[PDB]
């Protein structure tokens, strides 16, 4: 499938309302594994299992190891823009 | 996964 921008919109109180598998050292992209109920991510309506996670607020993810890559995710604030391909 |  084709890139997408997504927007997700967030109150500083919630999460993103992902779980994130892969990243670098695993040789395959951040990969949505889960949508919580509810959450920011669910509530866009433009995320979903399956998706890579190529990009977050103009940070570059492709080639970022798992753990930095919830870090920078977990920082993210407010209207947050996603870009995510399902190939 | 990580969730976030």
């Amino acid at each position: 499938g084709p890139i997408r921008k997504v927007l997700l919109l967030k109150e500083d109180h919630e999460g993103l309302g992902i779980s994130i598998t892969g990243g670098k050292e695993h040789g395959v992209p951040i990969l949505i594994s889960e949508i919580h109920p509810g959450q920011p991510a669910d509530r866009c309506g433009g995320l979903h299992v399956g998706d890579a996670i190529l990009a977050v607020n103009g940070v570059n993810l492709r080639d970022t190891k798992h753990k930095e890559a919830v870090t920078i995710l977990s920082q993210q604030r407010g209207e947050i823009e996603f870009e995510v391909v399902y190939v | 996964d990580s969730i976030i």
